[PDB]
């Protein structure tokens, strides 16, 4: 049915992106 | 300290004359480009969506359940004698059913006589514009017995024992699916289970359920629900002047001078509910016939 | 009537020093040889108070907490929170179950103010704590003679009028009246500023109670000799005591950075109330009642206040101040970190601040050639020439004929910073031999001394006969030193290139010109000579005389001269040059003799070569000074004696028409007059001092700079910046950091002010066109107090776009921190594009869900209704309350994300003011972290499970993130071409409007 959105997949993708972007920023600020 | 009015350098409000035209002209050009750009983006955005279908319909998954007397707080308080006390209700009911009169649905090129018995779903091809303007099945006020419009008794539904019809939220491409075998709440209200969406009203607690004496429902052929022959919806563009099904509910033995709560819950598989939205699927009303 | 007490303390002091010994003992009633009876002590100790300055006024802990709680910036947020509570009361008294939006906003603003005050208090308290860990002053008792018996009692137990004996090495307890001295040379460095130790003579010499030698002062150390004296003043009644209490009673003033912050707040409130009133009239003009219009007015003004800008500016100033503290440039005032960058006139002290306050061997004369010894503090200067035998002869005369040496604990301490007992000159000679000729410990005993003759008043000479070293066999060495003009007369032989020559006038006058050359250079010359007593005519064993002089006073062999003076600090000359490079007018304010001040000024950079004074031109023309025109002289020496008889207008005439000014013999009170004269011109002043004479000058000035170790405690407390390492270069670092943080403040402020347009505009058109709310309140809080916190902070780590140390100091009345150009950019151009991008995302989401943009006109009326659950869209579908409301919240969250998207480009463009982003480069690691953290934080605020229920920020469909991308790229491209046009066309319009 067109009245259903896989919100779990998009929500999970957003969480994964947030985690990756945050750790990458930390890598840039904690450069060695 | 606020005498920035003028100066010997021809200053007004702070700057010179030749400076105001320069700044104003730049802001006019700049803001004009900004407006044209925003409009240019919004135009391609209008080209993204289609005319026969909303690109997103998940936010309307569980259809609602509204009523004819759109009360300020879903409460119907009036006097069985004073005609002006219930004028706000009757006015809304008449304006609602004004598009359902036999004279309103007279053109046969846009209306189709479905039938006196609820039948299966009527799919009019795909949602594209390859076909012409789809037909809309008629729905006469006579189906809502004892709560009819202006036919023989423009009763106003209020001389004691009022009427409150319910309506299913019109959703495009939505195909209602009534329940089946697993019936923990499906009461024997009516035999017609397969081609009608059942809706049952009740109290809310041990008090309201006792105060509300008897409820009489009216629908297509006498079934308390919505016939499947009127769905799915094909949008306002392809189906103008569409008349969604209606179903009336009357409360005969009510406890006058007592505010009682009623919950009209619509049952079905494609009908969801929500503890945050008291209108998704179910429906509430606070009736008080104070004499 | 405290206005008169302050002036009484400002007036020069007077005394009763010029009194006969009988008159002096009559005024106080004290024996000249036995002091006073012990019972007489309790009659004065418990009468006026113990001999100690009254501790400075104490300001309790919670006072600073409330000081930062109110402030000037926190007041804007306090009034915002008050308006929030007022609007909430007006909103609660009209509707049924109300909404908690305004209450949360009010408590948030209150917490913001409290958080800023707490952070500021923590930083300032940490500064004061580490400062307390460095001022561990220990009591120093006095040697008082009472009842005819010597007794060492605490300094606080000393009273007025009791004989006190100060030994060479003891600190002068209180102000004394010398009655019997034996060559005592007190060090009046911390009080008056006289570099060379001034001798104290019991007889009255000068009318001025300071220049006179019959007065000992508080906080002064007895370099050498011994002396006796009657206590004249005690406790706060002392000279330096009155100067300290005057420093405690002066006004600090308004710092330039705080004034800029206030002007910024004034403009912020200007647009806030302007938009609130204009929109109030418009809101009423359309269809809203007075009751709703007041709510609007308050919402427009409150929403127009930058909440998160307070914490960002605070941490901004804190970060720069921390970089200052790393370089020992401690700042007690959190906002005084910028004050240096705006300074345009530095009034410095000579003794202690510019110089090291240590008599050091500067030049020497040997073999008819001046030899400049290194005068650095860390021993990093050019090394003199030491290869001839005359150097060894001079080194022997200096290292041998010297009264004393170093002390006990002075073993691990460096050769320069170690204490030495004796005169200031002998200590210099000792250090020079210990640094250039090996050691003096084994060199003095190796030449056993037999008969030594100390300095004399009549027939002034200082000589000593020693024994002979390793086999050479001359058997005797008679060394002598003294005034060059006196030692030259009693000399016949002259050492040159190793051999001896006669006293021929040819090479004899070569010594006279060297003496006048070293004297005119501002140094103290001393002649040294020696003679080998022939052991064939004078016995090799015991043959000496002391009453009827036997050693030949004449026919000695002259070796050379040895000049000395307190040299300037290592980095002082380069620092003065760097300050003059940026356009800072260097003015010397000291209390030393003009003879030394002019030389030090010419040596550090305050007086360059070529510029002549009113006296130098007259001497060059052999004409009286009253004939030359003062306009012909670029520099001038201002005598303190002539400044006392000067008015307020004449001082301005001296400061305007003269670039290089040197104020000599200026009392501590006159320094304040000079500072006020410099402030009358409207320029920012900075005073750098070390002694107690600089306390009122370092207090009244916009910023005081004290020496961590070479600065007295009084002036160290009255100042605003402490130099722990005494590195005068810290001044250069401070001015650089001040201007750097000023520019970064402009950038950070513009970044926070740009976000206000896409923040208020949704609520504005929400009322204008009656469309559903495009942006919520919670989201705005997640923007100003959320994402944008790190970008505004990282904008403080930005670095110079050009050579900041090359431009002139900013004008306080011309170059404003937040001018109208910044507002024209944020509220006018950039913010407008950000708002357009937000509205684009709004319509994109609503139209894709079935609510086309056209249909949104006038839909708010039934959109906010909690009971109309049949709202029809553009397709004919009916939406319930929670359904369309979920769409509204899932339309608010992407608006916040849209703000982040446009903030990317806003941060990149605000990172540079004139240069291109590629010319500067995004090397700011903190800025890149800010972009990644801001993006991740927003993504978390939207995709976290339970956000649609806690903050009502539902997840976003991925295709929404790309809605604001073209707008951000446009912001970047537009501002990039803007700065490029300002770079290639630094003319008018593109520079007078955009450039902020
Ligand atoms: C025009 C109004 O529009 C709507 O509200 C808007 C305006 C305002 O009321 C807001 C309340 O805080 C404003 C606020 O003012 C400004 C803010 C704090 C401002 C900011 C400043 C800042 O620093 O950051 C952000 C931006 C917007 C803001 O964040 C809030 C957001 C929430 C608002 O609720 C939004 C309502 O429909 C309102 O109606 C009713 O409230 C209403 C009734 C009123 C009277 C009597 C009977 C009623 C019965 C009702 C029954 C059921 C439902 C409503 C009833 C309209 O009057
Ligand atoms: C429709 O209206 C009629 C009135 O003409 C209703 O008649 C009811 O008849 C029953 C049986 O005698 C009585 O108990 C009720 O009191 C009557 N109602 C009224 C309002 O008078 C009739 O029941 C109504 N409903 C239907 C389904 O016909
Ligand atoms: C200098 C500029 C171009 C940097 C642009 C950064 C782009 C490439 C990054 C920044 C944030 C990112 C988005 C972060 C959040 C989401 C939601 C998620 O459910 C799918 C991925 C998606 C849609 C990401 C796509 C890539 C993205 C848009
Ligand atoms: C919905 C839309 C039309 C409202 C947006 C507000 C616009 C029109 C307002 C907001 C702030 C305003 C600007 C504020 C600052 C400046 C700089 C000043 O020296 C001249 C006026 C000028 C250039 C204003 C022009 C009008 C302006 C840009
Ligand atoms: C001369 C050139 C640069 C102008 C071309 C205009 C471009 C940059 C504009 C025109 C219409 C815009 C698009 C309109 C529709 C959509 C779909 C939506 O779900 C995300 C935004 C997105 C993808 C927009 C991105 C930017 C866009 C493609
Ligand atoms: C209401 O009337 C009906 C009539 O059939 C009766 O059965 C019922 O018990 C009554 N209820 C109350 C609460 O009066
Ligand atoms: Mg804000
Ligand atoms: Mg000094
Ligand atoms: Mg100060």
């Amino acid at each position: 049915d067109p009245f259903y959105y896989d919100y779990e997949t998009v929500r999970n993708g957003g969480l994964i992106f947030a985690a990756l972007a945050f750790i990458v920023g930390l890598i840039i600020i904690l450069s060695k | 300290k606020k005498f920035i009015w003028n100066s010997e350098k021809k200053e007004f409000l702070g700057r010179t004359g030749g400076s105001w035209f320069k700044i104003l002209l730049f802001y006019v050009i700049f803001y004009g480009c900004l407006a044209g750009i925003f409009i240019g983006t919004i135009q391609v955005m209008l080209l993204t969506i289609s005319e026969f279908k909303p690109t997103y319909q998940d936010r309307v998954a569980p259809p609602g359940l509204t009523q004819i007397p759109q009360s300020q707080k879903t409460e119907i308080s009036f006097r069985p004698n004073d005609p002006q006390s219930y004028e706000s209700y009757v006015v809304s009911i008449v304006r609602f059913l004004e598009k359902y009169k036999d004279l309103a649905q007279k053109d046969d090129m846009i209306f189709e006589d479905c039938g006196n018995v609820p039948s299966e779903l009527k799919e009019r091809g795909e949602y594209n514009n390859e076909r012409g303007e789809r037909k809309v099945c008629r729905f006469r006020l006579e189906w809502l017995g004892n709560c009819s419009g202006l036919n023989d008794e423009t009763y106003g539904y209020k001389d004691g024992k009022p009427c409150v019809i319910i309506k299913l939220n019109r959703v495009l491409g939505f195909k209602p699916k009534p329940p089946k075998n697993e019936s923990l709440e499906t009461y024997p209200v009516m035999k017609y289970n397969p081609y009608v969406l059942p809706v049952h009203c009740t109290g809310k607690r041990d008090e309201d359920k006792e105060k509300v004496g008897t409820m009489e429902y009216f629908g297509l052929g006498g079934y308390p629900g919505f016939p499947l022959q009127y769905y799915p919806y094909y949008g306002k563009l392809l189906q103008p002047k569409y008349l969604q099904p209606l179903m009336a509910v009357q409360f005969t033995n009510l406890t006058m001078d007592t505010e009682i709560r009623i919950e009209c819950k619509a049952y079905g598989e494609n009908i969801g509910y929500s503890e945050k939205d008291r209108f998704q699927g179910r429906f509430d009303v606070k009736i008080e016939v104070k004499s | 009537k405290e206005r008169d007490m302050d002036e009484l303390k400002k007036e020069v002091s007077m005394d009763d020093h010029k009194l006969s010994l009988d008159e002096l003992h009559r005024k106080y009633g004290t024996d000249l040889s036995r002091g006073l009876t012990p019972a007489r002590a309790a009659e004065i100790l418990a009468r006026d108070g113990p001999n100690a300055l009254t501790p400075p006024p104490t300001t309790p802990e919670w006072v600073k907490f409330c000081r930062q709680l109110f402030g000037g910036f926190s007041m804007l947020l306090w009034i915002g929170a008050i308006l929030c509570f007022l609007a909430y009361g007006i909103q609660a008294a009209t509707e049924e179950e109300p909404q908690n939006d305004n209450l949360y906003l009010g408590v948030v603003l209150s917490a913001v103010v409290i958080i800023t005050g707490c952070f500021s208090y923590y930083q300032e308290a940490k500064s004061s704590k580490i400062m307390e860990s460095f001022k561990n002053m220990v009591p120093q008792q006095a040697l008082v003679i009472r009842n005819g018996e010597k007794m060492s009692i605490n300094a606080e137990e000393v009273v007025v009028g009791d004989l006190v004996e100060v030994k060479g090495g003891d600190r002068i307890p209180a102000d004394l009246r010398i009655i019997s001295a034996n060559g005592c040379k007190v060090d009046n460095s911390s009080l008056t500023g006289e570099s060379e130790p001034q001798t104290r003579s019991p007889d009255f010499t000068n009318e001025n109670p300071l220049e006179t030698r019959n007065i000992a002062f508080f906080s002064t150390n007895c370099v050498e000799g011994t002396a006796r004296g009657i206590v004249v003043y005690t406790g706060d009644r002392t000279v330096m005591g009155r100067i300290a209490t005057l420093a405690s009673g002066l006004e600090g003033g308004q710092t330039p950075i705080a004034a800029e912050i206030e002007h910024f707040i004034h403009i912020i409130t200007g647009v806030a109330v302007f938009l609130g009133v204009s929109f109030f009239i418009l809101s009423l003009i359309l269809e809203y009642t007075w009751l709703e219009a007041v709510i609007f007015l308050i919402g427009i003004i409150v929403a127009n206040v930058p909440e998160g800008l307070l914490a960002t500016v605070t941490v901004c100033l804190t970060l720069t101040a921390k970089r200052m503290a790393r370089k020992n440039c401690l700042v007690k005032n959190l906002e005084a970190v910028e004050t240096l960058g705006s300074t345009s006139t530095i009034c410095s002290d000579k003794t202690g601040t510019l110089t090291q306050n240590r008599m050091t061997v500067a030049h020497m004369w040997s073999d008819n050639q001046i030899h400049e010894a290194d005068t650095t503090e860390n021993q990093s200067g050019v090394s003199f020439d030491k290869t001839s035998a005359t150097w060894l002869a001079l080194s022997r005369i200096a290292g041998l004929c010297n009264r004393a040496v170093f002390q006990a604990n002075q073993e691990n301490l460096p050769i320069l910073k170690r204490a030495v007992a004796g005169d200031a000159s002998e200590s210099a000679l000792l250090k020079c031999i210990e640094l250039c000729c090996g050691s003096v410990k084994e060199m003095r005993e190796r030449y056993t001394k037999i008969v030594e003759i100390p300095f004399n008043s009549t027939n002034k000479y200082q000589l000593s006969i020693h024994k002979n070293p390793n086999t050479a066999e001359p058997r005797h060495l008679l060394v002598m030193k003294g005034a060059p003009e006196r030692i030259l007369d009693r000399c016949s032989s002259i050492l040159i290139h190793g051999k001896e020559q006669p006293l021929d006038e040819e090479l004899k006058d070569a010594f006279q010109n060297a003496y006048l050359e070293l004297g005119g250079l501002g140094e103290r010359v001393l002649g040294f000579c020696h003679l080998f007593l022939p052991d064939e005519q004078f016995p090799e064993g015991f043959q000496f005389d002391t009453d009827d002089v036997n050693f030949p006073l004449d026919n000695l062999c002259f070796v050379g001269l040895i000049s000395m003076i307190d040299p300037p600090r290592a980095a002082v000359p380069d620092a003065v040059g760097k300050c003059r490079s940026a356009g800072i007018k260097v003015i010397m304010v000291t209390g030393d003799h003009p003879i030394t001040a002019k030389a030090i000024a010419k040596g550090v950079g305050i007086i360059s070569e070529g510029n002549e004074t009113v006296e130098d031109i007259a001497a060059r023309l052999n004409i009286p000074v009253s004939q030359v025109n003062p306009r012909d002289a670029k520099a001038c020496v201002v005598h303190g004696s002539d400044l006392k008889d000067m008015t307020s207008e004449q001082l301005d005439d001296i400061l305007k028409y003269h670039t290089e000014i040197v104020f000599a013999r200026t009392s501590p009170q006159q320094k304040l007059i000079i500072v006020e004269g410099c402030q009358r011109q409207g320029a920012i002043v900075a005073v750098t001092g070390d002694g107690v004479n600089d306390s009122p000058a370092s207090k009244k000035a916009d910023i005081g700079v004290a020496m961590g170790i070479a600065g007295s405690d009084v002036s160290k407390q009255a100042a605003d910046m402490i130099l722990l390492d005494d590195n005068f270069a810290s001044i250069v670092t401070g001015v650089e950091e001040g201007r750097l943080i000023f520019d970064n403040l402009k950038k950070s402020i513009a970044y926070t002010l740009t976000s206000n347009i896409p923040e208020i505009t949704p609520f504005l058109i929400f009322i204008i066109a009656n469309i559903p709310l495009p942006l919520g309140t919670v989201t705005i809080l997640c923007i100003d107090l959320g994402t944008d916190m790190v970008p505004a902070i990282s904008l403080a780590y930005e670095q110079a776009e050009s050579d900041i140390m090359k431009r002139q100091p900013r004008n306080p009345k011309t170059d404003k921190l937040v001018n109208e150009q910044l507002i024209s950019m944020a509220y006018g151009q950039i913010g407008m594009i950000q708002a357009l991008g937000g509205f684009f995302t709004y319509f994109v989401i609503l139209a894709e869900n079935g609510f086309l943009p056209i249909h949104l006109l006038g839909l708010r009326v039934n959109w906010d209704d909690r009971w109309i659950n049949d709202v029809e869209d553009s397709y004919g579908q009916q939406w319930t309350y929670e359904q369309r409301k979920i769409v509204e919240f899932t339309c608010h969250t992407p608006f916040f994300v849209t703000i982040v998207v446009v903030q990317w480009a806003d941060l990149v463009i605000c990172k540079t003011r004139r240069n291109s982003v590629f010319q500067q480069g995004m090397k700011n690691k903190i800025l890149i972290f800010g972009l990644f953290e801001e993006t991740a934080l927003a993504a978390f605020l939207s995709y976290c499970p339970g956000m649609g229920v806690a903050l009502r920020m539902y997840p976003l469909k991925p295709t929404w993130w790309f809605c604001a991308f073209p707008y951000s790229l446009l912001i970047f491209v537009y501002d990039e071409v803007r700065k490029l046009i300002i770079r290639r066309r630094p003319g008018g319009w593109v520079e007078k409007e955009t450039y902020y």
